[PDB]
């Protein structure tokens, strides 16, 4: 009825740039003004295709891999109280290292629901 | 509020599934401490609201 | 045993990158192997350090799911498209959007850069491809003629300059100058959702859930038919050593020879911990410019990185 | 041997599903802020 899904979309090719530029309309938006009218190209130090052609990529990648792995390696009175030390060996229990693919069980969501509901 | 109630249904289900957390030794400790405190203060326990309570 | 295939070493996973909050729908590698892009369902484009696997930059600005991302080899640019209906151009010098390409009616699914003219060619759900001038942000042509959504596009400098598969099970080989169809290849029974061009041999392959088909470029001649990998395949990519990679929506990924079409490895990778067993799936894969890493963009919101096994022959059919 | 609700470990560890050879890199927030650019201009 009125409330209904689509089951077929609109097909392009029948308006404003599609076949004869809507028969050459003199209508144009503010976003269709001249802007950024000059293409920048890659320079000699950036990654120009002449610079990228002679290169052996596997050796450089292996060197960067080696340096990154080396960096990751080199980084790393009242005695009469009814309860004794309950926290004996709890060394903070690294929940904040785990990444969990569940939006209701992420550590981010547990911190979120703890923080914003009183 | 909907996300809160999803987490809350999860929490109530996990309580009924994973037993008490209270660890009955500890609950007896809590109860016994409260009993000794109330008998230490000579506390008179609150009766049922009487049929001819004037207040 | 009609042919004998080349021996290719097996590929193995060594790195699982994590950090997107949506399905990772696209991936592309920079021309100098310093970094790679991903685009994802959480509306962010993420620049990752290729060697260390570390998040270099997170760019925002799409309103909906980012479907395609490509890096320009001639200009210092980054092109992206989304379900936003939007096609953006990012100046990597500034990390800011400078140009948007407007005119698609529904979600833009793919894009490819022409290698020599500065022309951008996009596909959409509105059954059309479009041809944009990068400098003037104008639709040069509107490649129309498909009857369902258009899944993928590849570009060349040689003949047929534009090649596209679509969800009406056909492939159209087009003319970039005229803007009309040159060849219609109807061989597939289900939706062509991947096409891939060979670097040297002037052929291309295309994939669909029935089977994958190879083809000579001028008029689409049938050359071969590579079968056995029966799932909705999302991407195809080729190594210059003749390794075809076919990844699918069930998370499976089969490694093939190009020339003979021999299935030498099946990799059915495991999902992320929080993830769901029905959430295994590949949306995108790419080789690096050294062609020794394999970057896959997974449906469990991860990137997986593979490399060739240095333990030699344990193999040969 | 009671596990509280705040702990409640579902979903086994990423080192345990992929193994010792695969190195899992959880990358949240990022080095080099958005003003520090990708490909540098010729200064």
């Amino acid at each position: 009825t009125a409330a209904r899904p689509t089951f077929e979309p609109a097909r392009g090719g029948r308006g404003k740039g599609e076949g004869d530029l809507s028969q050459l309309s003199k209508q144009y938006s503010s976003r269709d003004l001249p802007s950024h009218t000059k293409i920048k190209y890659r320079q000699t130090t950036q990654d120009a295709p002449e610079e990228v052609r002679n290169r052996d990529f596997r050796r450089e990648l292996e060197e960067r891999e080696r340096a990154a792995a080396r960096e990751k390696n080199r980084d790393r009175w009242d005695d009469d109280v009814v309860f004794k030390n309950c926290a004996k060996g709890v060394d903070d229990q690294k929940k904040d290292k785990r990444f969990v693919n569940d939006t209701l069980r992420s550590e981010f969501h547990k911190k979120f629901m703890e923080k914003y509901i009183k | 509020t909907r996300l809160y109630l999803k987490a809350e249904q999860e929490r109530q289900h996990n309580y009924l599934k994973d037993g008490p957390y209270i660890t009955a030794e500890e609950a007896v400790a809590v109860y016994t401490t409260t009993v000794h405190w109330l008998e230490s203060r000579r506390f008179s326990p609150i009766p049922f609201p009487p049929l001819s309570y004037k207040h | 045993t009609m042919p004998k295939p080349q021996w290719h070493p097996p590929w193995k996973l060594y790195r699982v990158i994590s950090g997107h909050l949506g399905w990772v729908r696209c991936i592309a590698v920079e021309p100098g192997n310093q970094w790679f892009v991903t685009g994802s369902a959480d509306r962010t484009i993420k620049i990752w350090d290729l060697a260390s696997g570390k998040l270099k930059l997170s760019l925002t600005g799409h309103i909906s799911t980012v479907r395609g991302v490509i890096v320009s080899t001639r200009s210092p640019y980054l092109f992206s498209c989304g379900e936003d209906k939007q096609v953006k151009c990012w100046d990597l010098e500034y990390n800011k959007v400078i140009r948007h390409y407007h005119g698609h009616l529904s979600a833009v699914y793919g894009l490819d850069l022409h290698p020599t003219i500065d022309v951008l060619v996009t596909c959409s759900r509105d059954s059309t491809a479009r041809i944009w001038d990068v400098r003037t942000k104008a639709s040069v042509h509107t490649l129309s003629g498909h009857t369902n959504a258009v899944a993928t596009v590849r570009c060349q400098a040689a003949e047929p300059q534009i090649i596209t598969g679509s969800h009406d099970t056909t492939i159209r080989l087009w003319d970039l100058v005229a803007g009309k169809t040159r060849v219609t290849l109807t061989n597939h029974k289900k939706s062509v959702r991947a096409v891939v061009l060979h670097p040297r041999h002037y052929t291309f392959a295309s994939g669909s859930p029935d089977n994958i088909k190879q083809w000579k470029f001028p008029d689409g001649s049938f050359i071969q038919n590579l079968s056995g990998h029966n799932a909705i395949i999302n991407t195809l990519t080729v190594n210059s050593d003749g390794v075809l990679v076919s990844g699918a929506d069930n998370g499976t990924m089969h490694l093939w020879d190009w020339r003979t079409g021999y299935n030498f490895q099946r990799v059915h990778a495991a999902v992320q911990p929080g993830s769901l067993d029905s959430e295994s799936g590949i949306f995108a894969c790419a080789f690096d410019q050294s062609e020794s890493r394999l970057l896959t963009a997974e449906a469990d919101k991860t990137i997986k990185v593979y490399r060739e096994d240095d333990t030699a022959t344990e193999e040969t059919h | 041997e009671v596990v509280l609700h705040e702990d409640k470990k579902y979903y086994p560890t990423a080192e345990e599903v992929y193994g010792p050879e695969v190195e899992t890199i959880v990358q949240e927030e990022d080095t080099q802020p958005l003003t520090e650019p990708i490909i540098k201009p010729v200064k």
